[PDB]
RNA sequence: UGGGAGAGGGUGGUGGAAUUCCCGGAGUAGCGGUGAAAUGCGCAGAUACCGGGAGGAACGCCGAUGGCGAAGGCAGCCACCUGGUCCACCCGUGACGCUGAGGCGCGAAAGCGUGGGGAGCAAACCGGAUUAGAUACCCGGGUAGUCCACGCCCUAAACGAUGCGCGCUAGGUCUCUGGGUCUCCUGGGGGCCGAAGCUAACGCGUUAAGCGCGCCGCCUGGGGAGUACGGCCGCAAGGC
């Protein structure tokens, strides 16, 4: 992107809960364009959370996924032969990308042989405050901060 | 800009050679004892050239200052 | 332990550190630190977040003893030195006055070679 | 005769800022330094603060596109001694002029001799880094020297890379410094841009690189070579 500054792709809300924010939670879930393989995975997983939880789904999507977002990150750069991880302040475009990537990156880490119970127990384990995706925000946050010293490098 | 006003403009008749005149030869240094220029002091190469002596002389007596501590930064 | 409650505070800075001393109404050492006071070695130092570090670490220290207002004086050029005041001022310490006095010969000593090159 | 501007020169005398060192107070654990670091310095208390003292070297702002000087070069302030110079009046002498081989004097920096001085800086040198390797560039130390007196050396991108004097040939603009009736006029300097013209071109252009006269210096393809030899000068380095 060197002329514009490319508009975002406006997502179809989804089949369901009518939201743009499953669609794209769907689609990072798929694979090879099996979007309905993906759908579906996403879906049963609602229905797990719907019983071994008293709560809604969507309610409990939405949380994770706040939960995991990073409000800061180092991005690397360089400076007379060196280079610094650069605490910077994070997008909140960036930040529902990290989000909804990281959920199904720790959710296939799992142990739990069935795919949707994997994002299932991963999606609501994740608004409990625990969970892999939750640490690797912090992770990401903790990188940050520890490196304020480099902070003056606003970039 | 600089458009603040000259010294000389603000201020009547006066001998530039008075060593001694602190009152108003205090006038022509900035909040630091520094001699101000003449974009500032608004005098001739000549007058300013004066000046200069003038407020060197004062300094030495004790009438006027060298160097002032800024008060801000 | 001593109660002063008033007093000055005198920040040093400089291109490869920043330290900060708070002295008594009339110039005598109660508490300093700096840069590697802090813990920071080599160029870390220098950096203005060691500045509010090491101005806040002095701060700290210097309540401790009762302080409660401060007049400010700086010396040098360095990166901390806008970054230290802000510290200050943010401390709980009152800032009752900023001056800088940064020495500068009227021409005196010949500086050595990486500070010439000059005209 | 009257008056002007100026870091022009020489001699004393003085002022304030800063660095270093020493004394005292108060204060802890670092400081310093770099791309990053080490060497180094610090609990026989450093760094950072405040007070006192000693010493040496230089002179901030003003100070410019400025000023003065034959050149090299000359800036804190005061006094003395002193060179050049510009203007006004048109008063005196009546070419008394120009140039200038030799000669003589002056001549930045480094360097030399004798004796002082020595704070900061710093060839050499001692270390730490970097690097393929650094006899370097960066970092920590540091002697000559840098400063003074007297004597010597006599070179340079000692440059406007343009010898000195005189007369002649549109103007515009800025600026320093005189005199005038002070929008401006008239001198003496410093800069730009440009008539004519000149120039290989770049450029120069009433500070000429134009148009002319006078006198001096110098050039004659590159390398060898500013070398060898000889002479002269110098304590030497080395210079001509
Ligand atoms: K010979
Ligand atoms: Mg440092
Ligand atoms: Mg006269
Ligand atoms: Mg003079
Ligand atoms: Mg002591
Ligand atoms: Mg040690
Ligand atoms: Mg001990
Ligand atoms: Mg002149
Ligand atoms: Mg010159
Ligand atoms: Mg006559
Ligand atoms: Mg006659
Ligand atoms: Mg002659
Ligand atoms: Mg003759
Ligand atoms: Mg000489
Ligand atoms: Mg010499
Ligand atoms: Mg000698
Ligand atoms: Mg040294
Ligand atoms: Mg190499
Ligand atoms: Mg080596
Ligand atoms: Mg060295
Ligand atoms: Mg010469
Ligand atoms: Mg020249
Ligand atoms: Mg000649
Ligand atoms: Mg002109
Ligand atoms: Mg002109
Ligand atoms: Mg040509
Ligand atoms: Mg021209
Ligand atoms: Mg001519
Ligand atoms: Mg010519
Ligand atoms: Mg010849
Ligand atoms: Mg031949
Ligand atoms: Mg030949
Ligand atoms: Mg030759
Ligand atoms: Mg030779
Ligand atoms: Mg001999
Ligand atoms: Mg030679």
């Amino acid at each position: 992107a060197r002329r514009r500054r490319a508009e975002v792709r406006q997502l179809q809300p989804d089949l369901v809960y009518g939201d743009v924010l499953v669609t794209a939670f769907i689609n990072k879930i798929m694979r090879d364009g099996k979007k309905n393989l993906a759908a579906r995975i996403f879906y049963d997983a609602c229905k797990i959370i719907q019983e071994k939880t008293g709560q809604e789904p969507l309610k409990v999507f939405k949380q994770a996924v706040e939960n995991v977002k990073p409000r800061m990150e180092v991005r690397s750069r360089r400076v007379g032969g060196a280079n610094y991880q650069v605490p910077m302040e994070v997008s909140p475009r960036r930040q529902q990308s990290l989000a909804l990537r990281w959920l199904v990156q720790a959710a296939n880490q799992r142990p739990e042989r069935r795919a949707a119970v994997r994002i299932a127990h991963e999606l609501m384990d994740a608004a409990e405050g625990k969970g892999g995706a939750v640490k690797k925000k912090e992770d990401v946050e903790r990188m940050a901060e520890a490196n304020r010293a480099y902070a003056h490098y606003r970039w | 800009p600089s458009r603040k006003a000259k010294v000389k403009a603000t201020l009547g008749e006066f001998d530039l050679r008075d060593y001694r005149n602190v009152e108003v030869l205090k006038r022509f240094l900035s909040e630091t004892g520094k001699i101000l220029p003449r974009r500032r002091t608004g005098l001739s190469g000549k007058e300013q050239r004066i000046l200069a002596k003038t407020i060197k002389r004062a300094r030495i007596l004790g009438l006027l200052p060298f160097t002032e501590k800024l008060v801000r930064k | 332990k001593r109660q002063v409650a008033s007093g000055r505070a005198y920040i040093h800075a400089s291109y490869n550190n920043t330290i900060v001393t708070i002295t008594d109404p009339d110039g005598n050492p109660i508490t300093w630190s700096s840069g590697g006071v802090i813990g920071y070695k080599g160029s870390r130092k220098g950096t203005p977040y060691a500045a509010q570090l090491a101005a806040l670490d002095a701060a700290k220290k210097a309540m401790a003893y009762g302080m409660q207002s401060v007049d400010v004086i700086v010396r040098g050029t360095g990166a901390g030195r806008e970054q230290a005041i802000r510290a200050l001022q943010a401390s709980g310490l009152q800032v009752k006055s900023i001056v800088d006095d940064t020495p500068v010969p009227h021409n005196g000593c010949r500086p050595k070679k990486k500070f010439r090159k000059a005209s």
